[PDB]
């Protein structure tokens, strides 16, 4: 029984917020504070088990951790697809304007 | 009804070829010149 | 049976080109 | 349609100060725009990286702040990531890297205004088109 | 006489059925080589990666096309514009997978063809005529170095050659213009009113020839048999001929003049073909078609569409679709 | 291929030869008129 | 001697090679296991790619069969790097970060079928036998490494298909029943395992440089799904350059 | 085969294992689909048309 | 060349038309049904 | 390939009738009277 994966995560959290364990990083240019400084840290540090985890990269300042806490609302965490981050895909998706 | 499906061209062929051979033999005969 | 096809008029056309130059009605001058 | 002293009244500051900008300014601006940025920011995009635009609610959303003029001339002086984070002039034209990028060595603290009210006023006529790249064109 | 006098005289023979001549000496090998390639690549290659990225585009007819959708397939982008002569490759199969045949074919027909156009001119000095043929000719043959030479050349690849068949031909003309807009060039647009013209003098002439036919057969024979070959009188009545156009229009916008009238149909195809070719031959190096996008704007500064802009968004469809999986950084630069 | 090339080589030297040499072989004096063009 | 450039190099196929070591090089490399070391390059040449045939219901045994290569000198893995861990009963571990770690190749069978694959060592990790006090021409390191979809998800086939990007269906059968085209219309990522066996021959112990011969197998493109994959075996040789990190 | 089967036999094979070392070409001859006489004037084509491509 | 002089010209009459057409038609009609089969 | 089933027949007689046409009109006239 056949399912497209990427459309199939469309209909998880990944299709309302920013997943960090499989979101493309331009999509961290949405809110203040994320791009490119955090947005290259998270998803280095990926993948999370819970939205808070992002809080203990190591080497965060206190004002990075503040605006990371900010921003929690905002993102949402599933399991990794591997469709979405092989090909170095969440660094460069292909697409551009 | 499943025929095989080169009847229809080995038939057509088989009609025509050896009918335009005779076709052409008897029309250059008539346009010979007569006595 | 398609390519048959192709290829068979394409042979034709070749012998043809043969038979056109090689086997033409020769011009002749008044 | 009217390019009126309205469309040509954009945000000064972060503080709800506006400035209306001449017709002979928007117009510098234009010219300016083309003369040093549009080379990479042609429509509002940026070529050498399309993830960033200069549309406005973008730059709204930038650290600090540039959806108004004194953020605006600010960044071609001394311009940053996203973020804020880190300095670019090295890699971006600016007035501080004028020795590496050679048409900022003529731009005047008048010019840069200009450039500035350019970009701000610019979606305010075309819209989606400012930014949008070629899906809008 | 010795060997080598004899040889020549034969190959510079006015009497062989087909002129050889040393023009033909190279176009005879050449071009039977090309032949012989590309009849065997169309029928039986097996598919070729084009454009480089391990995605092989099948060209042959025992491949699964027709002779509209068949072509020998152009050499692989990561060749580029490398010689790959069969020797290069590390076998047949490596090599017929890179596009080597279209390499092979269009290097020898171009040799060949260019000696053709030798072979018209040689072929005028021995006969004692008038040796201006093979320029009408280097017309056509322009235009064929443009699409398969230079255009590669300018863009760095024989992948970008056009492809030779016929639905190729037409992938390279779509592509052709999304990338250059080569409608609104006026080296293109010179070379349809070369050929629509070409054409319509074409008919224009036989028309008014066949109209003017004199009188030598009856109703229940073709005219044409008022004509022998070699015969010394002129067959149509030029002033008839004439007299006419010059009615139709005014006279003096109708050739009286024979050598006059067949140098204007010589000159118009040519010269417009020429600058057809020389449009495909500057767009090689991008200078490209007029650019009228958002050109028309209103007194806010709305953008008020013409049909240039209307012809670019279909040029976008072109560009964003074209070698679908090839391009990874956001601008087609070649 | 080593084999391939050489052959190739030697046929096109072949070809070439024939072509310069026949264009040097007295080519202006054949025509149907004046030969003495030297 | 030598020390070659670029353009000593450039158009002669040695870019594809790894370098060797002399006959001479039969030493002995030191592990201290309280230091810590890299592979500051692993370089993988392959010289043959053998295709599993795949045989008709009898369940014979199926044999590894010779191919030829049709993408030309563009094989090989290089510029790999990686953490070499020195574990508590002495053996060595691999731990494969970044690298040129994957090359597709085309090979081709007898009669014309064309196998392309993902030929890498992505995700490398591989040990060697317990208590290794020197890399020896004794060592070997055996391990497994990842083998994602020979295409990346937006890939399009010829019909404008694709996982990530593209049409669902097939548009130029409009009114076709959708059923029996949905192993071609619903696109699908592989990620599956490979095994691969380096076996040292050669060892220089002053300065770090090891090199041998490899075996690696694994699965060949599946189309996105499209089609069943081939094993590939992929046999060659190695150079690694060990350092003290 | 029969010739065969009964050497594995008494060589100690299972009937399992002395069929099983029969070659599949050497019973596909004895298979009366491969016999010449089993044809027919406008049964046009292939054996593999008739009663199938043999996979084992 | 001078021509050649072992030509011949060949005749077919309407009779024969006749019959070998009758000829070709009938067993045309008769093998047509095997070549289909 | 799934092919039109009558694109032989089509094509072989598209040819052959206009092709047998002319012969007949050829050879009749060769042997015409010189
Ligand atoms: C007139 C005959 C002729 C000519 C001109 C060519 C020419 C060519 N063939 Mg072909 N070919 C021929 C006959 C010919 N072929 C025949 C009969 C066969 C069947 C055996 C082939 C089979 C063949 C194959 C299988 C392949 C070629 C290829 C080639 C190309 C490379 C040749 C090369 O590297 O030699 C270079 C040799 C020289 C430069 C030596 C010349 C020495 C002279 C004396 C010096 C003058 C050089 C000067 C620049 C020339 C200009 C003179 C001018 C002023 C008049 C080229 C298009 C290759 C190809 O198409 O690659 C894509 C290829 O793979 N050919
Ligand atoms: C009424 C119909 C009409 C008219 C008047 C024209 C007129 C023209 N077309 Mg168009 N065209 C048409 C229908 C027409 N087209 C159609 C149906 C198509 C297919 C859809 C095209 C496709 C087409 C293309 C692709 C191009 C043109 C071009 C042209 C120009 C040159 C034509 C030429 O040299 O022809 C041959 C005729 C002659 C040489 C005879 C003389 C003709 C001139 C114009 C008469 C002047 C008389 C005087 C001023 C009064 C001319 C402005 C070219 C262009 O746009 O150039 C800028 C061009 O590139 N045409
Ligand atoms: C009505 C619309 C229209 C018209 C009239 C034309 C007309 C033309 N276009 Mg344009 N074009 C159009 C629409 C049109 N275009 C559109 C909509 C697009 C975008 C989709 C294009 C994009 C386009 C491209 C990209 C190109 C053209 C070119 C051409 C020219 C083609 C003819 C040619 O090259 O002759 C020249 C003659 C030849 C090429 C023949 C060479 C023959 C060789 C020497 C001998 C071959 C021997 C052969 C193999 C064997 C013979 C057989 C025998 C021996 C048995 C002509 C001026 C072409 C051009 O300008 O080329 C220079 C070209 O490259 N056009
Ligand atoms: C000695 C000649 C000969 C033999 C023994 C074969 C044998 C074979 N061919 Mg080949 N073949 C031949 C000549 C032959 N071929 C020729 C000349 C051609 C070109 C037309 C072909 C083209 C060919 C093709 C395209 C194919 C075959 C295939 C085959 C196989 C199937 C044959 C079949 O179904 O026959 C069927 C035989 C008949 C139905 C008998 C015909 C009886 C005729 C019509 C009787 C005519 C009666 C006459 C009109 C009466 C006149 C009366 C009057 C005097 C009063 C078989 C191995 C097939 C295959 O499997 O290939 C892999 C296949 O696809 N062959
Ligand atoms: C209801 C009412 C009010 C009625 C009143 C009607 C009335 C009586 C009116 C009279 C008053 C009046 C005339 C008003 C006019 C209004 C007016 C101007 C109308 C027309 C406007 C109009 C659009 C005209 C179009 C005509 C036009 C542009 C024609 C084309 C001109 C042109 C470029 C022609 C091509 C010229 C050319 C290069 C030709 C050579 C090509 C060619 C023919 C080669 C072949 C060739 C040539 C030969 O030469 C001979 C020999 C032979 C062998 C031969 O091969
Ligand atoms: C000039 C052009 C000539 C015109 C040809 C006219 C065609 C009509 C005649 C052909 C009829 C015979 C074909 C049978 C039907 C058919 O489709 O075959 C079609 C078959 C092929 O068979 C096909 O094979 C396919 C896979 O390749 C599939 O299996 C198809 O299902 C299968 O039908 O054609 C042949 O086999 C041709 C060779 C026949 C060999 C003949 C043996 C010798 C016969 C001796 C006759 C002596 C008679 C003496 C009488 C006096
Ligand atoms: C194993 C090799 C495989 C490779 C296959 C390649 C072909 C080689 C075959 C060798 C046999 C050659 C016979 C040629 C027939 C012939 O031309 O005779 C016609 C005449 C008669 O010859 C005349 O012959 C006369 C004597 S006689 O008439 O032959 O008796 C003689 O007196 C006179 O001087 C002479 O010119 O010959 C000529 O006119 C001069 C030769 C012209 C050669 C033309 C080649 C053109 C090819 C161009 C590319 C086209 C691509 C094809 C696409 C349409
Ligand atoms: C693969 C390549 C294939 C190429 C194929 C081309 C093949 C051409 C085949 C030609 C065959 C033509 C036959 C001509 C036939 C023809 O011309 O007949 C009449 C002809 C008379 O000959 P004459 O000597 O009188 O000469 C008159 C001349 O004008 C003839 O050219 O006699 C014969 O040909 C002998 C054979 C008689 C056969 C007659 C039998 C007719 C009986 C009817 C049978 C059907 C009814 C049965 C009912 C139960
Ligand atoms: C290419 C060589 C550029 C030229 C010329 C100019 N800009 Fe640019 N600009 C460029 C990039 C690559 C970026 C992104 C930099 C990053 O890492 O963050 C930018 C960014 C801007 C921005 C910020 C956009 C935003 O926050 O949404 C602005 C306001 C901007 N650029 C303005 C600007 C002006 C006014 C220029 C001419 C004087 C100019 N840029 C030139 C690349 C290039
Ligand atoms: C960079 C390269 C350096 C090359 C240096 C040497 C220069 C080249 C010299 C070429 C010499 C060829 O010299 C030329 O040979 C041919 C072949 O026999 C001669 O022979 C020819 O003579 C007459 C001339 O009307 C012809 O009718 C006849 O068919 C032919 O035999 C030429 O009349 C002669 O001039
Ligand atoms: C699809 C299958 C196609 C089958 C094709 C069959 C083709 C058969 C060709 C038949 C050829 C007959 O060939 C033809 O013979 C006649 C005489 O009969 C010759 O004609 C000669 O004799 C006649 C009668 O004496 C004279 O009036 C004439 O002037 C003279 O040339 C023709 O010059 C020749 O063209
Ligand atoms: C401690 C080392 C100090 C080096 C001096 C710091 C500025 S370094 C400097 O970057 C400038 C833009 O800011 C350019 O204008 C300049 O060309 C570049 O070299
Ligand atoms: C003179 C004949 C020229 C045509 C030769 C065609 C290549 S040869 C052809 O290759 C195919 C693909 O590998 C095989 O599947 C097939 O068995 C083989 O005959
Ligand atoms: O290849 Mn054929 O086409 Ca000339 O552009 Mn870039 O590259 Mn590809 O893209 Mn668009
Ligand atoms: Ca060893
Ligand atoms: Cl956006
Ligand atoms: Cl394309
Ligand atoms: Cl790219």
């Amino acid at each position: 029984e056949l399912v497209n994966v990427v459309d199939e995560k469309l209909g998880t959290a990944y299709g309302e917020k920013i997943d960090l364990n499989n979101t493309n990083i331009a999509a961290f240019i949405q809110y203040r504070g994320l791009y490119p400084t955090l947005a290259k840290l998270i998803v280095k540090n990926a993948p999370y088990e819970s939205v808070e985890d992002v809080l203990n990269i190591p080497g965060l300042t206190e004002r990075q951790k503040q605006i990371l806490r900010e921003n929690l609302e905002h993102f949402t965490v599933t399991e990794v697809e591997t469709a979405l981050v092989e090909g170095g895909d969440r660094y460069n998706n292909g697409l551009y304007k | 009804m499943e025929v095989n499906q080169l009847g229809l061209i080995a038939t057509a062929l088989f009609v025509l070829v050896p009918s335009v051979f005779l076709i052409i033999l008897y029309v250059q005969t008539e346009s010979q010149q007569k006595s | 049976m398609e390519t048959i096809t192709y290829v068979f008029i394409f042979a034709c056309i070749i012998a043809l080109f043969f038979f056109a130059i090689f086997f033409r009605e020769p011009p002749r001058i008044t | 349609a009217e390019l009126t002293p309205e469309v040509l009244t954009v945000p000064l500051n972060s503080e709800g100060k506006t400035i209306t900008l001449t017709e002979k300014q928007y117009l510098e601006g234009k010219r300016l725009f083309q003369y040093a940025c549009a080379s990479c920011h042609v429509g509002g995009i940026t070529k050498t990286n399309p993830s960033l635009d200069l549309r406005t609610e973008t730059l709204a959303l930038a650290t600090p702040p540039r959806d108004n003029i004194e953020g605006l001339v600010d960044y071609m002086k001394n311009p940053t990531t996203y973020d804020g984070e880190q300095e670019i002039a090295e890699v971006h034209p600016s007035l501080r890297s004028a020795d590496i990028f050679p048409k900022m060595r003529n731009l005047t603290e008048k010019d840069l205004v200009a450039i500035a009210g350019h970009i701000l006023v610019e979606p305010k006529i075309l819209g989606d088109k400012w930014g949008g790249g070629k899906v809008y064109y | 006489a010795n060997l080598w006098e004899r040889f020549c005289n034969w190959v510079t023979s006015t009497d062989n059925r087909l002129y050889v001549g040393w023009f033909g000496v190279i176009m005879i090998p050449t071009l039977l080589a090309a032949t012989i390639c590309f009849v065997i690549a169309f029928i039986a290659a097996p598919p070729v990666d084009i454009d480089g990225i391990r995605e092989p585009v099948s060209g042959s007819l025992l491949y699964g096309n027709n002779i509209i959708t068949g072509a020998v397939v152009p050499s692989s982008n990561a060749i580029g514009l490398h010689f790959y002569p069969i020797w290069e490759a590390a076998s047949l199969d490596e090599w017929l997978y890179n596009g080597g045949p279209y390499q092979l074919i269009i290097f020898h027909f171009l040799l060949g063809a260019s000696c053709y156009m030798g072979r018209q001119w040689e072929l005028s000095y021995r006969l004692g005529m008038r040796p201006w043929i093979c320029v009408a000719y280097s017309a056509p043959l322009a235009s064929a170095f443009a699409v398969f030479l230079i255009y590669p050349i300018g863009q760095g690849s024989f992948s970008d050659g056009m492809p030779l068949g016929i639905s190729g031909t037409f992938n390279f003309m779509i592509v052709f213009q999304a990338e250059h807009n080569i409608l609104m060039h006026p080296f293109h647009q010179l070379g349809v009113a070369g050929v629509f013209g070409g054409a319509l003098f074409c008919a224009m002439h036989g028309s008014l020839v066949t109209s003017s036919l004199i009188r030598e057969t009856t109703e229940t024979e073709s005219a044409n048999y008022g004509y022998k070959f070699g015969q010394e009188e002129e067959t149509y009545n030029i002033v008839a001929a004439h007299g006419y156009f010059g009615r139709l229009i005014f006279q003096y916008a109708s050739f009286n003049n024979s050598r006059s009238l067949h140098f204007f149909l010589a000159a118009w195809p040519v010269v417009g073909v020429w600058f057809a070719a020389l449009g495909i031959s500057t767009m090689a190096f991008n200078l490209n078609g007029f650019n009228f996008n958002h050109s028309v704007i209103d007194a806010k500064g709305n953008v008020i569409n013409t049909w240039a802009d209307i012809i670019n968004r279909a040029n976008l469809g072109m560009e964003v679709m074209h070698e679908r999986n090839a391009h990874n950084f956001p601008l087609d630069l070649a | 291929m080593e084999t391939l090339k050489i052959t190739v080589y030697i046929v096109v030297t072949f070809f070439v030869l024939l072509f310069v040499f026949g264009f040097l072989s007295g080519d202006p004096a054949r025509n149907p008129k004046r030969k003495d063009l030297e | 001697a030598a020390t070659l450039t670029y353009d000593d190099i450039v158009g002669t196929g040695l870019a594809n090679k790894c370098p060797t070591l002399d006959d001479t090089a039969r030493g002995a490399y030191p592990i201290d296991s309280s230091q810590t070391y890299r592979i500051a390059r692993l370089c993988l040449q392959p010289t043959t790619f053998l295709v599993k045939e795949e045989p008709k219901n009898k369940r014979q045994e199926a044999e590894f069969v010779p191919t030829k290569l049709v993408t030309r000198e563009t094989t090989s893995l290089d510029q790999i790097q990686g953490e070499l861990k020195v574990n508590s009963d002495g053996s060595l571990t691999f731990v494969e970060e970044d690298g040129i770690d994957f090359q597709p190749v085309t090979v081709q069978m007898a009669g014309g079928e064309r196998i392309p694959l993902l030929f890498t060592v992505k995700n490398l990790v591989a040990s060697t036998q317990p208590n290794v006090t020197s890399i020896t021409t004794s060592t070997d390191f055996k391990g497994e490494f990842n083998v994602p979809s020979y295409r990346t998800a937006n890939f399009l086939d010829p019909k404008g298909r694709g996982l990530a990007s593209g049409y669902d269906s097939a548009i130029a059968l409009p009114q076709a029943k959708e059923e029996e085209l949905a192993r071609a219309n619903v696109k699908r990522f592989s990620l599956t395992k490979g095994q691969i066996s380096l076996n040292v021959a050669k060892v220089d112990g002053r300065t770090g440089e090891i090199a041998g011969t490899f075996e690696s197998e694994q699965l060949s493109d599946d189309d996105m799904g499209a089609h069943e994959p081939h094993e590939v075996k992929i046999q060659g040789v190695f150079y690694a350059s060990i350092e003290p990190a | 085969i029969n010739r065969r089967v009964q050497a594995s036999l008494a060589s100690g094979a299972t009937l399992e294992e002395a069929w099983s070392a029969i070659p599949e070409k050497l019973a596909f001859y004895d298979y009366i689909g491969n016999n010449p006489a089993k044809g027919g004037l406008f049964r046009t084509g292939p054996m593999n048309k008739g009663d199938g491509i043999a996979q084992a | 060349m001078e021509p050649n002089p072992n030509r011949q010209p060949v005749e077919l009459n309407r009779t024969s038309l006749y019959l070998g057409l009758l000829l070709i038609l009938v067993l045309a009609l008769l093998f047509s049904s095997y070549f289909f089969n």
